[PDB]
């Protein structure tokens, strides 16, 4: 796992230097970075097209400390066209991203051929302090990425969305 | 030397933490009388130089196949040691 | 019993650095924060700053920036504040007061002659009154303060004491014609009866979440 | 009938006997389920099988149902005598927005 | 759990007709309902579909029914309604209203109530 | 120097604590033959100096803000690595 | 966080020393030590008037190794006057104060503004080896705080009572 | 010295683990496009001498002693940081 | 708990050395090694011999990393002879033992007197890279010990068996 | 009567009308729920609002209702003909040792 | 679920009755009781209350009616009784008997028994 | 939940029976069910028991009853079905089916069917 090192103001990839001062577990680090800063497309459709379906893999949970303010979150509430549930509900201890300036609840029905929703790109789901592999049901997520370092020595709009075939190349919005 | 291959980088990193233990602190240290899950973050704003910013961008892109493949190693629902292990390897090297 | 013992007075020129002392015991000198008080004569009470004698943290007010810097002894259990370039205006007694438990000014030391912040603001400066009436103080609040409010009263040549803490809390040994109550952003400090011996200024101070804790206008009876 | 089924089935009792369903890439190909239902004459509909091969409470296990490609096959282990009834295939379809799709309509005669 | 369904009769093309289903053991507010009708000698045809309060209580219609058909949804009544306008000679058809209860896949049809178009 | 500011100081502890792993112990360590949850308690008095009592009741009083802040600050329900963080700080700092 | 450390027999609060001794981790030691060593009030009508009900702050469980013997200890099943519940269930892993001389246990109805039950002067309710922020329901529970130090190198009566009004000024006991 | 008092060793050890997150991979990493939880071990065989693989079964047999009661003092359900104490432990009796 | 440490190609049991190398947490590994090895009877009835009922002993879980491939696995699905379930359900994160050459899955009746079933001997009912004291519903284990070492610088067939009278002396097997 | 209730309450169909119950610091600002009844004539009430502001399934949305310090009120978005019954709020009490309290009772009467 | 209320009729004053409520559908044993009784042509009042078995089954009456009336439950047969002494002309009322079986708040109300004391 | 027995009769020595107990308000293909028949003036005496689908369905019968009686269940139907072969005179019982539909046991027992077998 790569590690993050701030010298004379620029970050450094760490390899034994016995230049590098560590006194404390408080210069010890995790950020979360959202994936819009990279330019990526933040559109519902563009969105929800790096978001599949697949079994067998469990779910996993990381830490993180530090966040980025996020411009735009998603919110999901998915059924089957039968009306039974898509997404698992979210553990206790799993709250929605603090910071959005927009929340996209998308709502609606579509197929669902995994018990759990991953990201296409290898990326996290970003919640309250925690990283996660999955999507839980009815919980405001940001999809970024975690990286760790060593430190040197409010208002949300909700729009809604009416999706139909959700996951597919069949996907219509309200 | 880290070289940032993203199409486009944020110079501006709007970032939420939440306070040291050590901060000032009057009455609200209580539970009962502190502020609610939503009130407990610290926000702030870093102007500062634009190759810090988008190297820590870059860094955290390099840092996705490493961490998908420990997330799978372990069996452990919730991580939250990754940071000790750091620590424990750091000092292991050192000697000193 | 808590004791804080400063320095004597000291003239200095027009010119100079100067330095303070504070010096505290009866208690564990690192398990609380040292705030620095300043008043000019005849004028209310101004907030300076505060050090952690734990990790040495500190911190000022925006006007006592770059004026006085804190520093703290912890083999002496003394805390010591540097003023530089005592100007005219410079001229004041200067107070050290520990924060306590749950953040109250409890114990003041003796004189020493020499946005984003919870602002409170008292509705007069001047309330005058008979014996045996009831006299009313509000204090009001900018931001929310759940019940974080504590009531000083200081008379003439006197340090300031606290009476109530909490916006309900009496001090133990307050008469109890004094009595407190509120929530939110309005408290009320209310005296049952007014004696000849109530005739002071009383200060209202928050105490909740704000790193900057500023004193009220005050209230002459 | 979006889904095509065939005409009618027919076999000897005591035999194992196959119906199946075809769809395409918006029915079966994208992931939807695959239900089986049987009509008894002059009877409301009673779902055989849910899902893509899991059974209800209170069904035989002689209903059996598999999903293969874009296309669904129900499979009748044993051939009893109360078995003639029509049989239907519903799915789901991607476009027409998740509206239900229903086979031709399979007839079962025992000989 | 069973369903009751009533409103049925021989009326003339063009004419309007409401068909109820009454729902019992069971809640009737959290479960979606479907309305699927059956030409004699003929294969089973989707009508519509409605869905629950808390999901917004949108209905959905099939294309040849589309634009004629209503479906309404009584949650203090526990009963279902299909208001049919236009009717023509290819509405002729049994219709049943068919529900889910328990997510284990316990489905209720009903009996079914038969609506004729002559002239 | 630790100053009791309590009002009453009680000068004796009677503890309970857990037997340690490298204790003398018979059939009784396997689970299927061991003691129940009740009986795995070691008790014991400490009638020494009243000032380490004293001093020690006022020491918990005083962790309590910076504990209640830590809590505060992290998201997992239950915490059992506040000592091995301080063993981690404890070594960084000596660094020898 | 204060760490004390055993002198001359004097205890001390930890601040770079090089002169302390730490050679294992059971040398670390945290010890829940019980409010009613401190002098407070232990009477049940004095008890409950340090206990409220708030909402939207989490419940958090800390770990203690050594406990201390407990005097009076406090069991409640408190439900609001229409019948539904008020405290939440003991997750597993919680059990009751293992050593108490008496317990109190507390029966009743009253108001329950809050999900959970907090401590007004914000200590914790010392369980078997866990200490907690909240109060759960049916198990037996000793007010206390935590400590952590270096270290240098049974009978139980139980008593009902019949609460009214639970968390107010008008409370009415047996 | 370790002495196998076991009635009968096997001398071989078909073992499997997980692939360290530093090994080769390509699009795997991905959990989208990453296999089962059954297709996550890398299996292998130990011929290597005998004394190795008959000291590791008795060394076993020993520590189920003292981890049986390690288990029965800790209160947590879940127990994943063993080796890091044994690293602390380590650490803090060399002192560099 | 014992350490081992390989020198020279021989295991030694740890004991200040300054001559052992231990650079980073790779070094140090856990095993999980079945009973099998050790040369006990992998016999269905002998095997159930060796597992016990209890109450008042919660279960306890330890982690491992290396496994060893196991000829012999069971499963165990037991009820009470009133059709009343008798072993508890496998928490979330515990599966089946990956390497099984062979799976005797064990069904029927008997008495079972403790909420859990412990091993006589003390050792551990092996998971996937989990050890559990306790046996679970429906879960494939195999019973062995763990081991912590510092190291130096496929297909299953499935057995049915019908048991009536599990856990007594007078078992009858199909 | 502990609580108090407007007399009758009177507004024209399809807007939207509201009913105060006043209450004290021992009824409602002690933090006790405020449960609203409906009861038509000759027949049982019927709970439309539990707690403070939920409401109990297969209860139409029109009705809400709302706590501020020691009084609640309850809101009806749409004022339907068959709303023409008495409506009645119903609290606990800290003194009497929470026993139940019910206000005087408004009768709504469609315009 | 359905409560069944009976046991009323024409008492001169100063006589004693006993209400009867029978429960069918839930689990009687694990639900609080309360009596509610509405004078003709006025609001609600409420008579009293009894807890749950696990709850110490202890009842509570309102301050008019308290040391007249008794309330028991029995368990086995699934029957609310309450017990009426010392009547007097205000106890003229129709008295109901509520409770909530599923703490979602799915609450039952009796039909209603009148109960008419007159001279 | 309810169980009601019916097929009994007044049978020669050497005939054959059928007994059916009908099952409702639970799900029968998820309980075990057993056979306890109660001679006059005597103690219950237990026949046979069968156990649920997922548990492989097997039937266990007593000793003086094995061999001779046949215990099978439809879960369509929830219906359970016990056949009776070659009867003696010691067999004239009253027989009763019993199930536990909730493992809190709340058990149900059958009205009971009397058979009589003489000559
Ligand atoms: C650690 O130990 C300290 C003690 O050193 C604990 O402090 C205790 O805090 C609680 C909560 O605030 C106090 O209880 C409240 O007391 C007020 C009245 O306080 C006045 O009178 C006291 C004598 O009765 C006196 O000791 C007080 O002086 C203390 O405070 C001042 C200012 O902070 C300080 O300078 C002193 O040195 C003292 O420390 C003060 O003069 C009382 O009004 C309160 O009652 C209200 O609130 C309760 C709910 O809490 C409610 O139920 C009531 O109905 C009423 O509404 C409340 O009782 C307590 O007095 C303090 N202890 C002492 C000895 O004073 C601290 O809590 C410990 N930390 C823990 C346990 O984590
Ligand atoms: C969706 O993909 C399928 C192939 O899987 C293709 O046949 C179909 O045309 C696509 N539909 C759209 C709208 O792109
Ligand atoms: C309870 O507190 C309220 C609010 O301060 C007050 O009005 C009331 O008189 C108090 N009652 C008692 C019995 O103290
Ligand atoms: C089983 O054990 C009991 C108790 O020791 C004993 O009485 C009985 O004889 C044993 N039965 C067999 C078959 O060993």
């Amino acid at each position: 796992i790569p590690l993050g090192v701030i010298h004379n103001s620029t970050l450094q990839v760490s390899d034994l230097v016995c230049r590098d001062k560590l006194s404390s577990t408080n210069q010890l680090r995790s950020v979360g970075l959202n994936l819009e800063g990279n330019g990526v497309a933040t559109d519902v459709p563009s969105a929800t097209k790096r978001w599949g379906f697949r079994s067998g893999v469990p779910p996993k949970v990381v830490n993180y400390e530090a966040g980025e303010w996020a411009e735009n979150c998603y919110n999901l509430e998915i059924k089957k066209p039968d009306g039974s549930e898509c997404l698992p509900a979210a553990p206790d201890g799993i709250r929605g991203f603090p910071r959005c300036r927009y929340v996209h609840k998308v709502s609606g029905t579509g197929p669902c051929a995994g018990d759990f929703a991953f990201h296409k790109e290898g990326a996290f789901f970003l919640y309250d302090r925690l990283a996660s592999t999955v999507i839980y049901r009815g919980t405001t997520f940001a999809e970024g990425v975690v990286a760790f370092l060593i430190l040197p020595q409010y208002y949300s709009t909700t729009i809604r969305y009416q999706a139909t075939g959700f996951g597919t190349n069949e996907t219509e919005y309200l | 030397a880290i070289v940032n291959a993203q199409p486009k980088c944020n110079p501006n990193l709007h970032y939420w933490t939440t306070q040291d233990e050590g901060a000032a602190i009057g009455l609200a240290w209580i539970p009962y009388f502190g502020p609610a899950a939503e009130g407990i973050y610290t926000e702030g704003l870093m102007h500062n130089q634009d190759g810090l910013i988008c190297g820590l961008r870059q860094l955290a892109n390099e840092t996705t196949q490493a961490l998908q493949l420990f997330l799978r190693a372990t069996t452990e629902l919730r991580t939250f040691s990754i940071l000790n292990r750091k620590a424990i390897d750091f000092l292991l090297q050192r000697w000193g | 019993q808590v004791q804080l013992q400063q320095s004597g007075t000291e003239l200095v020129k027009p010119g100079a650095s100067v330095k303070l002392s504070c010096k505290a015991s009866g208690y564990t000198f690192t398990s609380y924060w040292m705030h620095w008080v300043k008043q000019r004569p005849g004028q209310g009470l101004e907030w300076i700053g505060e050090i952690n004698p734990r990790n040495g943290r500190t911190d000022f007010s925006e006007k006592f920036k770059s004026k006085a810097t804190l520093t703290v002894d912890t083999s002496s259990s003394t805390a010591f504040i540097q003023l530089s370039s005592l100007t005219s205006e410079d001229s004041a007694v200067y107070y050290c007061a520990r924060w306590g438990y749950y953040g109250s000014s409890d114990y003041w030391g003796q004189g020493t002659a020499l946005a984003s912040d919870i602002v409170v603001t008292q509705s007069h400066k001047f309330m005058s009154t008979s014996v045996g009436d009831r006299v009313s103080i509000t204090c009001k609040a900018s931001q929310d303060v759940s019940v974080a409010v504590a009531w000083y009263q200081q008379k003439t040549g006197q340090s300031p004491k606290l009476l109530i803490y909490s916006a309900s809390y009496r001090i133990t040994g307050v008469p109890d014609r004094f009595t407190g109550s509120g929530s939110g952003t309005d408290f009320t400090f209310t005296i049952s009866s007014v004696q000849a011996e109530d005739m002071a200024v009383y200060y209202c101070q928050q105490h909740y979440s704000t790193p900057p804790w500023t004193f009220g206008g005050g209230t002459k009876l | 009938s979006v889904l095509t089924q065939p005409p009618s089935v027919s076999g000897a009792p005591g035999q194992r006997v196959t119906i199946s369903c075809t769809g395409s890439s918006s029915n079966i190909g994208a992931g939807y389920d695959v239900y089986w239902y049987q009509q008894l004459p002059g009877t409301a509909p009673k779902l055989l099988i849910y899902g893509n091969s899991n059974r209800p409470s209170g069904v035989p296990d002689r209903f059996s149902g598999s999903k293969s490609g874009t296309s669904a096959s129900l499979a009748i282990t044993g051939l009893q005598a109360e078995d003639e009834a029509d049989y239907y295939c519903q799915s789901f379809d991607s476009s027409l927005r998740d509206s239900w799709v229903f086979g031709g309509g399979t007839k079962l005669t025992v000989l | 759990v069973q369903l009751v369904e009533s409103g049925g009769g021989l009326v003339k093309p063009g004419g309007s007709l409401r068909l109820s289903c009454a729902a019992s053991g069971f809640t009737f507010s959290n479960a979606w309902m479907n309305w699927v009708r059956q030409a004699p000698g003929k294969g089973l045809e989707w009508v519509g579909r409605i869905k629950s309060k808390t999901d917004g209580g949108a209905a959905d219609y099939a294309a040849p029914v589309k634009g004629r058909f209503t479906i309404s949804r009584d949650d203090s009544k526990n009963t279902l309604y299909l208001q049919m306008n236009s009717l023509k000679t290819e509405d002729t058809a049994v219709y049943f209203c068919t529900t889910v209860y328990r997510y284990n896949y316990d489905s209720v049809w009903g009996q079914g109530t038969l609506v004729t178009v002559s002239s």
